[PDB]
RNA sequence: GCGGGGAAAGGAAACAUCUUAGUACCCGCAGGAAGGGAAGCCAACAGGGACCCCCUGAGUAGGGGCGACCGAAAGGGGGAUA
RNA sequence: CACGGGCCGGGGAGUUCACGGCCGUGGCGAGCCUAAGGGGUUCAACCCCGGAGGCGUAGGGAAACCGACAGCCCGCAGCGGG
RNA sequence: CGUGGGGUAGGGGGGCGCGGCCGUGGGGCAGAAGCCGGGCCGUGAGGUCCGGUGGACCCGCGGCCGACGAAGAUCCCGGCGG
């Protein structure tokens, strides 16, 4: 860690302290205004350069609708190159307990609803997901494992 | 009953304003070696007739009886330590009492004796 | 801004000291090149994960790190890596592929030239 | 393992003190070589004084507390700018008898101060748990090397060797006079008579606010656990702080910020050392 | 007094030249204003600043051109490396060939004639022994 | 030591069926009929009794049994009964100018709405926000400082 | 602390909806605290289990010249537990 | 011939919090940190606990919904050959 | 090594001083701080020493923190002039 000394040492002398003398410090007219003002008449120039052409967008108006966060679902996926690496390290600790002949894994058990299809699967491994996508089941069956399906 | 907490402050505060029967406490002086054999008690707060020896400032080394104790402002008047004003007559310099030790001790006091038998003890 | 100061730490300080030293006397580029990445600043220092050397490098490749080797992705070759520092996911799967950890420095002695060396930021 | 610790800078760079046994000598009481330890991991960490200053000003700032001014000082005065016209200047003034005379603003008499300080203000540094035992490791490892801890200032001439470690009979020491024996024995009195010495009236303000002595640092004395009877044995030495080894922090193994004290290791704290700040 | 190199003697007399000649940093009007008159040098940041701007004929401003040179900059003018000392035990690790001593301001007088004995015997130079000090050690 | 009732979390629709557990309020009925005790004796032995409650858990069954031999069998020393200990009613001056009456009530909106909801319950938590600048309260226009913000960088 | 009455200045770079703010202030009424408190609850077919206060959820949902700005609740972690 | 000061002494102005961007360093690192709070302490310090939660690890779409690389070429440094 | 050496607003880099704190080393009734004059050092902010006065505190170095630097505001308070 380093320390560093305040500009306000170095500003001792100075008069206009950094602000200049032709434009000085003064109040929030010097800022156009309180708050975040004045993005449709004089700081529309800020808007044009981030937000959209036209309908100034981000700043300016409404899009589409939120659909309600306490009737959907929030979604954990884990990529099935990343579930190779969470086995690997549950099979060292002795927690997945061995089963069919393969390993099994319960995704809702480890904090994880979805199955993504994300790296390589090297091993052949059983996985209970609620939802698993196409290319996740596609790679699961091609290391001879197989993904199951448990409804909520 | 005297600030218990470390601040100078406060030390100074509760001594200045100290009550009277807290003063007593700080005319506490030290008993010579005999008395403290006489006597099993390390300490007793000086009063008027006690042979005092003084043992520091300009009049260190006279014995003397205390003839005038003064408890606002926590001095004692010893005979031979005095001196003469511009006008001739005969003043008292005041001691402070933990600059002194008993050399004899006046027990004519039925409550001192009291008070010696709490500390031996 | 407050411009780049290096590094405070003392053990990156002589690190950077010894390699500039090395390619001074082995007339050894790869050590001031080393030195230039290691001492960049703390917001932009170099860290490589140990699923990234599957790629970049083979079988018996001897690998420098001018910065931190992070343990991400798995590693399934075996490759000599010399590091600034380790973590101990990276240590463990650099070790189990086959490989093995070298400090800077130990590389330096153990190949003063740095000749077949592949630096991997 | 610790080949990242201890970095080896062989050739081009010449090496530097050695580092600490790795058998460390046990002391009996009687000030006598007896058996020799293992040395735990924490005294091969490197000694870093910035990381050991950061984590010192991190402990030490947590100690402060908020000040401030009244709320309401110099604002509480009836008072208001009587304009131009009359040959004064237009600040605030008294609006009863004392008229013309200034009120209120920063540049006036009895006005209100312009920044002060804020009892809201963030005093303490904050500091990670991994990066502040980190630190800790370091500044115990700073008491193995006799250069650092003769550069902090404590005199280590009659001092056997470091880190110094005594036997743990040496906890039921109950008295001054005892303990004050074993500080003689093991060469450890001298920097405590430096202390004693060392202490001075401060410079300052800091009189007025109960400040007035200000008193150096002899020796650290690590007990096993709490409540062992060498701590009210040895607590009222000039300098020297006595504490469980459990209770290891930065405000006594880096007094100033700069690394290596004077420490006085138990054998039994030692020991339990092996599972702490790590 | 202190014999230096011939490299650093004509140093010496040339520093001499330059003190001779620097003048003296004064802000404007300092010689009429009361206020300001025992002030250090300051250089102002205002409109009409004519010593910054060095104009002929008003006073000259602050530069690193008028720095003496390098090698015996911050001697004594005798020649020696002046050390401040403030007890008979700061005397050690002195070269009485290279360090005048020069005694610490508020040393009292009865360590003052304990330090200038020892520095007197061990060949240093001490600068300040002070009029109470000369005297005693005149009179015995 | 007593033991802890172990209820589940409400399983929510965004949860996406991950659970967990955490310490219910008491122990239940059903939980407490497997074990001989009804709610008055299993407050007087000093166990936190539920009564809202209706499912039934094995691992509370079994904590409940093994704590309930102990302390049967003379091993264990049980806490103070789980009833109130102390009647405090204080006389009550001027309930009317209160707003304290039924009347009252109604008009704060006890009756319909819950006191958290109530209008003078959002008049004196916003104001105890602003007062000690709290959470939210120490920037006044977070929101469109954000909003502002994150269109600017993440342009 | 509880109930009622209740602005403006300022902000929005003008200004009226709006904000400021149910604030300043006023009227009334208590206590050492007050108020709240024991499911015509929340949830989602899996379950919590009176109340208040703290951390969070969160400047999220939503309100709004959809501008300025305003702004929860459930849930989780605690204090305490009747 | 623009305005301010009779003189001297003392006083007299970029602060703090919250949030956001960025930089210089430090710790850890596919993970990082605990908040409230709890135990102990030589007692606002200090040691230990507390992972709730927040940020990161995956994006696209209003939403329903779906959900991802080592193949090739140019080429600085560096390395090897002349 | 440089056909290097002006500079307002402004950006960047280092240093001096003031009050306190964490360390370290010291001085002081054989005279601390302060005040008046003077020598020396430093481009400079400043430092340091000598003589007089004074009568109890103070200073060097490393680190950290601020109610931290005045010539001016028809500036504020006091004192005192032509
Ligand atoms: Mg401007
Ligand atoms: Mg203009
Ligand atoms: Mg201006
Ligand atoms: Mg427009
Ligand atoms: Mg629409
Ligand atoms: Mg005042
Ligand atoms: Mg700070
Ligand atoms: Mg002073
Ligand atoms: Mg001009
Ligand atoms: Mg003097
Ligand atoms: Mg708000
Ligand atoms: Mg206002
Ligand atoms: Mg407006
Ligand atoms: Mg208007
Ligand atoms: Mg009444
Ligand atoms: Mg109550
Ligand atoms: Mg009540
Ligand atoms: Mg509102
Ligand atoms: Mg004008
Ligand atoms: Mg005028
Ligand atoms: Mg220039
Ligand atoms: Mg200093
Ligand atoms: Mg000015
Ligand atoms: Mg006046
Ligand atoms: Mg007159």
């Amino acid at each position: 860690v380093r320390r560093f000394k305040r500009a306000t040492k170095y500003r001792r002398g100075s008069r206009t302290h950094g602000w200049g003398r032709v434009g000085q410090h003064r109040k929030s007219g010097g800022s156009g205004g309180k708050g975040m003002v004045g993005f449709h008449k004089h700081k529309w120039s800020l808007v044009m350069k981030y937000g959209e052409s036209g309908t100034g967008w981000p700043f300016y108006g409404k899009h589409g609708f939120k659909q309600p966060e306490t009737i959907s679902v929030e979604w954990r996926p884990i990529n099935v190159g990343r579930l190779a690496e969470l086995v690997k390290e549950l099979r060292e600790r002795g927690e997945v307990r061995e089963e069919e002949g393969r390993l099994v894994v319960d995704l809702l058990k480890l904090g994880y609803n979805k199955l993504l299809g994300g790296g390589h699967m090297d091993v052949p491994l059983v996985v209970y997901t609620p939802v698993a996508s196409k290319a996740a089941v596609e790679k699961i069956a091609k290391a001879g494992g197989e993904v199951r399906i448990v409804s909520l | 009953p005297f600030t218990a907490s470390a601040q100078p402050r406060k030390q100074r505060l509760s001594l200045y304003a100290a009550p009277l029967h807290l003063r007593r406490k700080l005319l506490n002086a030290k008993l010579s070696p005999e008395l403290q054999k006489k006597l099993g008690v390390k300490r007793l707060p000086v009063r008027r007739g006690d042979t005092v020896l003084i043992m520091r400032g300009d009049f260190k080394g006279v014995t003397g009886k205390v003839v005038k104790v003064d408890l606002k402002r926590v001095r004692i008047f010893v005979e031979g330590a005095t001196r003469t004003n511009s006008r001739g007559q005969t003043v008292y310099y005041p001691i402070h009492p933990s600059k002194v030790m008993i050399v004899d001790v006046d027990l004519s006091d039925k409550a001192r004796q009291k008070l010696i038998e709490r500390r031996k003890r | 801004p407050p411009n780049p100061t290096g590094p405070t730490n003392r053990q990156l300080r002589m690190l950077i000291r010894f390699l500039r030293k090395a390619a001074t006397a082995n007339s050894a580029n790869i050590w001031r090149a080393i030195a230039e990445l290691v001492e960049r600043p703390r917001r932009s220092r170099v860290v490589v994960n140990v699923g990234k050397l599957n790629r970049v490098a083979n079988d018996g490749d001897v690998v420098v790190i001018p910065g931190k080797l992070l343990g991400g992705g798995e590693l399934k070759k075996r490759v000599v890596v010399a590091a600034v520092s380790v973590t101990p996911k990276a240590w463990k799967k650099v070790v189990e592929a086959g490989g093995e950890v070298l400090t800077i420095p130990e590389l330096v002695r153990r190949n003063p030239k740095g000749s077949g060396v592949k630096i991997v930021i | 393992l610790l080949k990242f610790k201890l970095l080896d800078l062989s050739p081009y760079i010449k090496p530097a003190e050695e580092r600490p046994p790795e058998a460390l000598k046990v002391y009996d009481v009687n000030g006598q070589y007896m058996a020799d330890i293992e040395t735990p991991i924490h005294f091969y960490e490197p000694v870093r004084p910035d990381l050991i200053r950061r984590a010192y000003l991190s402990a030490l700032s947590a100690r402060f507390q908020p000040k401030g001014v009244y709320e309401g000082a110099g604002k509480e005065h009836s008072c208001e700018s009587f304009g131009v016209g009359l040959g004064i200047a237009r600040i605030p003034r008294y609006k009863g008898h004392l008229w013309p005379r200034g009120c209120f603003a920063p540049n006036t008499r009895g006005g209100r101060r312009a920044h002060p300080p804020r009892p809201e203000k963030k005093l303490h540094e904050e500091i990670n748990w991994k990066e502040k035992n980190l630190a800790i490791r370091s500044a115990i490892a700073a008491t193995a090397y006799k250069s650092w801890v003769a550069a902090r200032g404590h005199m280590v001439e009659k001092v056997p060797s470091l880190p110094l470690v005594v036997s743990g009979d040496a906890e039921k020491i109950a008295k001054a006079k005892e303990a004050k024996k074993l500080f003689e024995v093991l060469g450890l009195w001298p920097d405590v008579e430096r202390a004693a010495e060392g202490v001075k009236i401060r410079a300052g303000k800091g009189k007025m606010r109960g400040r007035r002595y200000k008193e150096p640092k002899s020796v650290l004395v690590v007990v096993s656990e709490l409540d062992v009877p060498l701590i009210g044995a040895v607590r009222n030495f000039p300098g020297v702080d006595v504490v469980p080894v459990s209770h290891l922090n930065m405000l006594v193994l880096a007094p100033g910020g700069v690394p290596g004290r004077l420490t006085l290791w138990t054998a039994t704290a030692v020991e339990r050392l092996k599972g702490l700040f790590l | 007094r202190r014999e230096l190199p011939q490299p650093l003697k004509r140093l010496l007399r040339l520093r001499l030249q330059m003190k001779r000649r620097k003048p003296e940093f004064v802000r404007i009007d300092q010689w009429r204003y009361k206020r300001i008159e025992d002030s250090g040098w300051r250089n102002q940041r205002t409109l009409d600043n004519k010593i910054r701007r060095k104009w002929k004929g008003w006073p000259k401003p602050v530069e690193v051109g008028y720095r003496k040179p390098a090698a015996v900059r911050g001697l004594h003018p005798s020649g020696f490396v002046e050390v401040l000392v403030h007890r008979p035990e700061d005397l050690a690790g002195l070269d009485p060939k290279v360090h005048a001593v020069r005694i610490g301001r508020t040393v009292g007088l009865r360590k003052r004639l304990e330090i200038v004995k020892k520095a007197r015997e061990l060949g240093f130079y001490v600068l300040n022994p002070g009029k109470e000090v000369v005297e005693l050690l005149k009179k015995e | 030591m007593i033991p802890k009732p172990v209820v589940q979390v409400p399983r929510s629709i965004k949860s996406g069926g991950v659970t967990k557990w955490k310490e219910g309020r008491g122990f239940s009925l059903g939980e407490l009929k497997e074990v001989g005790l009804n709610a008055e004796q299993a407050r007087l032995l000093g166990l936190p009794v539920d009564t809202r409650r209706d499912s039934v858990w094995p691992q509370n069954v079994e904590a409940l049994r093994k704590w309930l031999i102990e302390v049967l069998e003379g091993k264990a020393t049980p806490p103070e009964p789980t009833l109130p200990k102390v009647v405090k009613v204080k006389r009550k001056r001027g309930r009317a100018f209160r707003g304290l009456t039924s009347a009252g009530r109604r008009s704060r909106g006890l009756i319909s709405t819950r006191f958290r909801e109530t209008h003078n319950y959002k008049f004196k938590k916003k104001a105890k926000e602003r007062r000690l600048k709290k959470r939210h309260e120490a920037t006044k226009g977070l929101g469109n400082v954000l909003r502002i913000s994150r269109i600017i960088n993440e342009s």
